RNA sequence: UGGGAGAGGGUGGUGGAAUUCCCGGAGUAGCGGUGAAAUGCGCAGAUACCGGGAGGAACGCCGAUGGCGAAGGCAGCCACCUGGUCCACCCGUGACGCUGAGGCGCGAAAGCGUGGGGAGCAAACCGGAUUAGAUACCCGGGUAGUCCACGCCCUAAACGAUGCGCGCUAGGUCUCUGGGUCUCCUGGGGGCCGAAGCUAACGCGUUAAGCGCGCCGCCUGGGGAGUACGGCCGCAAGGC
């Protein structure tokens, strides 16, 4: 169940598109691996910077608490 | 120049008529230093992921403007000197990034 | 950086003739266009040792351009670089 | 930046100035400048109460602003940056569009031709004045008042400067240039910026003439003295201390505090100065 | 006395603690492998936290709790042992969290973490 | 001329996690630590939990066998200033090239000077253990320093223990980054296995340690010794 596939055309320097970097994301808030992303090399890092940045903003966590 | 993208988060507790001289210490701060809007995007009050000057929530602003690129770190400094003006990124506008 | 106009104008004011876009003279001048605005960073920051390099590079390269503009027609070199306000 | 001098002396080997660049007058604006009466460090009584003083440099006393409030709302004109014998800040002359010529201490990266102004209406800049309820939290300041309207006293030393912290109702909280934790009320004035000339800090004198200069008599240790003189007095030959160090009136002089116990500012003081 | 509370679970390799507290996080009673009579390397043990859980369930129980929100922080030994006993105590485990705190790359470490 | 990727460099800002300390609350008999302990801390209220504050340093995931740089080395994010480098077009100049004794610049850490800063860590130091002993390894403390600015120092397992440039001599496979007609092909990087050949062997092998040319640096048995003397450099340590 890799994330790319899920979704339809976006664009990876959007860094206000929660709905969509949301999903990019573990269940504790991490970034997600690229086995998990299906990303290649370019696209993750354009991925990870554009995640820093809605960070930042507030839109994205930088870490969240596991739930059992 | 150079097109940039000023975000800015302010205090999601104001009322409309703060709020509206929060707009208006922005709007002249741009034009003082040469920033020419060409588009813009208000979409107001968001919960945030974590709280922000220790509030959930926060009023976002957005303007697409163009601006002379040795003023724009001086414009960042000036927004950021008022206490409801909780966070600015003045980032450079880029062509989209598509996968799929 | 340096804009695409203002390269096209050092270019015009030193092309041997229409369109000339790589004798000694333009490369010469256009060399002296980057070093002088990179000397003029350096003294801001002088920490800069890595962009430094680069100034020695071109400096090198413009002398080696130099030295053969000299040896092939004196009276070209001894304008060329009057013409920038070289001589070292 | 001080400047050093060749070893064509004994005494410049070490000796260093300040560069004096920030200057821009040499002359004081005769209006403001008065007559500093020389004491010798001697009282009404003509008793010595502060040692060792006296035999300085002739010097007239600029006339410094400390209110500010004074003038709410009327701009100043940078015109001067000049030199006062009286503190180791510069000062800074000011030219108001009323007409009325002040100095204020001198800010660091103060600029001439430049505008200020005081007032709770003022842009965060350096040498502006408002009241410290209006500058925002973390903004460094100088030439803070203590009370409201009672004129600046705090941070006027070159270099120094103080920090808002925090608020809390009517106060403020300052990190004082000692380090001190400090409410301060809100009305209390303050401008923006650290005070300037911070090279005074790194002037060496050089030799003992030049602390003549500025009226600093020599110093002579209880440890050189008789018995009846000072408590380190007399003994044979050289002596240790033989007792805890004391000054000459018998007071211990290594760690004894001696702040007033019961002073009613210390419910206004939250921690102490660390170093 | 209040029915609906928190329950902290930190545990490191030398020991488990075990706070109880109540809705806002404050602490209602607490226990750990030092409370239940061990001392040394035998409190760092699955069983100790297991005595600590109960021994602090129970207290907490005394005073009408009745459901708590587990919270966990630390990879120690006895870690599992303590949510375990939590659960099998009477008190309704509503929730399970691991809240262990992880430098995003902060101080230094000691010399043994290197 | 037109594009590209990148922890390349410099400056100014700025975000969150975590440690420590301080404050408010709540709570009590221990906490911490180890191979096991003890020193330490704690009823003068610690540990564990919640809220507030202060401050320094380093940036989790992304992250890789990855990328960049001449080397040292470079990792949150934003902006400005700036270097190197690749590709496509095949447009301009017409051998303008290679190397490079001296010189000049850069040069991890530790160290030094002046002045800041100081949370965590931690030489020296103090104490507890361990042990026959234990000036150590382990534990509890702890000052320089680690951080910033400016100026010095100029070393290293500064390593690929492999100087630079060019031409030539099977392929297979993985990967980064361009250009295609996008299967595939073709450039430039980063690896692995191997043709011929090389090598004392180990191994190298289009990223040569193969086959050749140019130029530089260096070796000539171990120890004495990177010592002594002289010279030059450094504030010193000490370097050449
Ligand atoms: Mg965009
Ligand atoms: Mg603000
Ligand atoms: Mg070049
Ligand atoms: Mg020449
Ligand atoms: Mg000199
Ligand atoms: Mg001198
Ligand atoms: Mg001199
Ligand atoms: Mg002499
Ligand atoms: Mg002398
Ligand atoms: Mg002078
Ligand atoms: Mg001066
Ligand atoms: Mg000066
Ligand atoms: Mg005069
Ligand atoms: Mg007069
Ligand atoms: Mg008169
Ligand atoms: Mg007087
Ligand atoms: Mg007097
Ligand atoms: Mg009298
Ligand atoms: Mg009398
Ligand atoms: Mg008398
Ligand atoms: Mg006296
Ligand atoms: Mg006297
Ligand atoms: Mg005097
Ligand atoms: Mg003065
Ligand atoms: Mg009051
Ligand atoms: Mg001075
Ligand atoms: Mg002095
Ligand atoms: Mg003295
Ligand atoms: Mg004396
Ligand atoms: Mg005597
Ligand atoms: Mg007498
Ligand atoms: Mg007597
Ligand atoms: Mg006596
Ligand atoms: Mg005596
Ligand atoms: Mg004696
Ligand atoms: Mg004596
Ligand atoms: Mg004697
Ligand atoms: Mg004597
Ligand atoms: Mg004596
Ligand atoms: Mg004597
Ligand atoms: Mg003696
Ligand atoms: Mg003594
Ligand atoms: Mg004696
Ligand atoms: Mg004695
Ligand atoms: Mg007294
Ligand atoms: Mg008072
Ligand atoms: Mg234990
Ligand atoms: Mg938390
Ligand atoms: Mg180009
Ligand atoms: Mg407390
Ligand atoms: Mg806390
Ligand atoms: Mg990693
Ligand atoms: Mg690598
Ligand atoms: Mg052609
Ligand atoms: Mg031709
Ligand atoms: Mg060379
Ligand atoms: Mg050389
Ligand atoms: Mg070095
Ligand atoms: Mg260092
Ligand atoms: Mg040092
Ligand atoms: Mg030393
Ligand atoms: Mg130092
Ligand atoms: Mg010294
Ligand atoms: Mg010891
Ligand atoms: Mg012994
Ligand atoms: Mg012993
Ligand atoms: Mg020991
Ligand atoms: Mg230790
Ligand atoms: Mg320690
Ligand atoms: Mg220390
Ligand atoms: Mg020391
Ligand atoms: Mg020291
Ligand atoms: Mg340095
Ligand atoms: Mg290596
Ligand atoms: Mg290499
Ligand atoms: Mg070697
Ligand atoms: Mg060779
Ligand atoms: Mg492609
Ligand atoms: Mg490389
Ligand atoms: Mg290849
Ligand atoms: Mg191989
Ligand atoms: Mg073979
Ligand atoms: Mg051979
Ligand atoms: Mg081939
Ligand atoms: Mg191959
Ligand atoms: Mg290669
Ligand atoms: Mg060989
Ligand atoms: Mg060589
Ligand atoms: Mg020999
Ligand atoms: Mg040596
Ligand atoms: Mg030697
Ligand atoms: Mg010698
Ligand atoms: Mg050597």
């Amino acid at each position: 169940a890799k994330v790319k596939a899920t979704l339809g055309e976006f664009d990876l320097r959007d860094y206000r598109n929660v709905e969509v970097l949301k999903r990019f994301l573990s269940e504790t808030g991490k970034i997600l691996p690229r086995r998990r992303t299906g990303l290649s090399a370019k696209e993750q890092r354009i991925l990870a910077k554009t995640i820093k940045r809605a960070r930042i903003l507030g839109l994205l966590p930088f870490t969240e608490k596991l739930v059992r | 120049m150079r097109r940039y993208e000023v975000n800015i988060v302010l205090n999601p507790n104001l009322d409309q008529s703060q709020l509206a001289l929060e707009k208006e210490i922005i709007q002249r701060a741009l034009e003082n230093y040469g920033a020419r809007v060409e588009k813009v995007e208000e979409l107001g009050l968001r919960r945030l992921a974590y709280p922000i000057a220790k509030d959930p929530q926060g009023y976002f602003l957005w303007y697409q403007v163009e601006m002379p690129e040795d003023r724009v770190n001086d414009l960042a400094r000036e927004l950021r000197i008022r206490d409801n003006v909780r966070r600015v990124m003045v980032v450079k506008s880029q062509e989209p990034f598509l996968a799929n | 950086p340096i804009t695409k106009e203002e390269k096209q104008k050092v270019i015009q004011e030193f092309a041997r003739f229409p369109g000339d876009t790589g004798s000694t003279e333009v490369q010469v001048a256009l060399l002296t266009l980057r070093i002088n605005r990179l000397s003029e960073h350096l003294k801001v920051h002088k920490k800069d040792h890595h962009s430094h390099r680069g100034l020695l590079m071109m400096v090198g390269q413009r002398r080696r351009l130099l030295r053969y503009l000299q040896r092939e027609d004196p009276e070209r070199y001894r304008a060329l670089i009057e013409k920038l306000g070289i001589r070292g | 930046a001080v400047k050093k001098f060749k070893p064509y002396t004994p005494s410049r080997r070490f000796m260093t100035v300040a560069d004096f660049s920030e200057i821009t007058k040499t002359e004081p604006e005769k209006s403001l400048v008065k007559p500093l009466k020389k004491t010798g460090g001697r009282n009404n009584q003509g008793r010595i109460t502060v040692r060792f003083r006296g035999g300085g440099h002739k010097r007239l006393y600029r006339i410094i602003d400390f209110k500010r409030w004074d003038k709410v709302g009327i701009p100043a004109k940078v015109a001067a940056i000049e030199y006062d014998p009286n503190r180791s800040a510069r000062i800074a002359l000011l030219h108001y569009v009323d007409g009325e010529k002040r100095y204020i201490i001198a800010p660091d990266g103060l600029q001439v031709g430049q505008q200020v102004v005081a007032g709770p209406d003022a842009p965060i800049q350096v040498g502006n004045a408002l009241p410290l309820r209006f500058i925002p939290v973390g903004t460094v300041v100088h030439a803070v008042e203590l009370e409201p309207k009672k004129g600046a006293k705090l941070a006027r030393a070159a270099g120094t400067s103080a920090q808002i912290q925090g608020r809390e109702g009517d106060y403020v909280i300052l990190r004082l240039p000692s380090g001190e934790l400090r409410k301060v009320h809100g009305e209390c004035y303050a401008t923006v910026g650290a005070v300037g000339n911070a090279d005074h800090k790194n002037i060496v004198l050089g030799k003992a003439g030049r602390s003549r200069w500025l009226g600093r008599r020599p110093h002579v240790r209880g440890a050189a003295m008789n018995p009846v003189d000072h408590p380190h007095g007399g003994g044979e030959g050289r002596a240790p201390r033989g007792r805890p160090p004391a000054s000459p009136w018998g007071w211990q002089t290594k760690g004894l505090k001696t702040r007033k116990r019961r002073k009613p500012s210390s419910r206004f003081i939250i921690a102490r100065r660390k170093k | 006395q209040v029915a609906s509370g928190r329950a902290y679970i930190h545990a490191s390799y030398n020991n488990t603690i075990v706070t109880i507290t109540d809705p806002d996080g404050n602490p209602i009673t607490w226990s750990s492998g030092g409370v239940i009579g061990y001392k040394g390397s035998r409190k760092g043990t699955p069983y100790a936290a297991q005595l600590a859980a109960l021994d602090a369930a129970k207290k907490a129980m005394a005073y009408g709790m009745q459901s708590v929100d587990v919270i966990v922080r630390g990879t120690g030994a006895g870690r599992e042992q303590a949510i375990r006993a939590l659960q099998a105590s009477g008190l309704q485990v509503k929730s399970i969290v691991d809240d262990t705190p992880v430098p995003h790359n902060g101080c230094r470490p000691k010399k043994k973490f290197r």
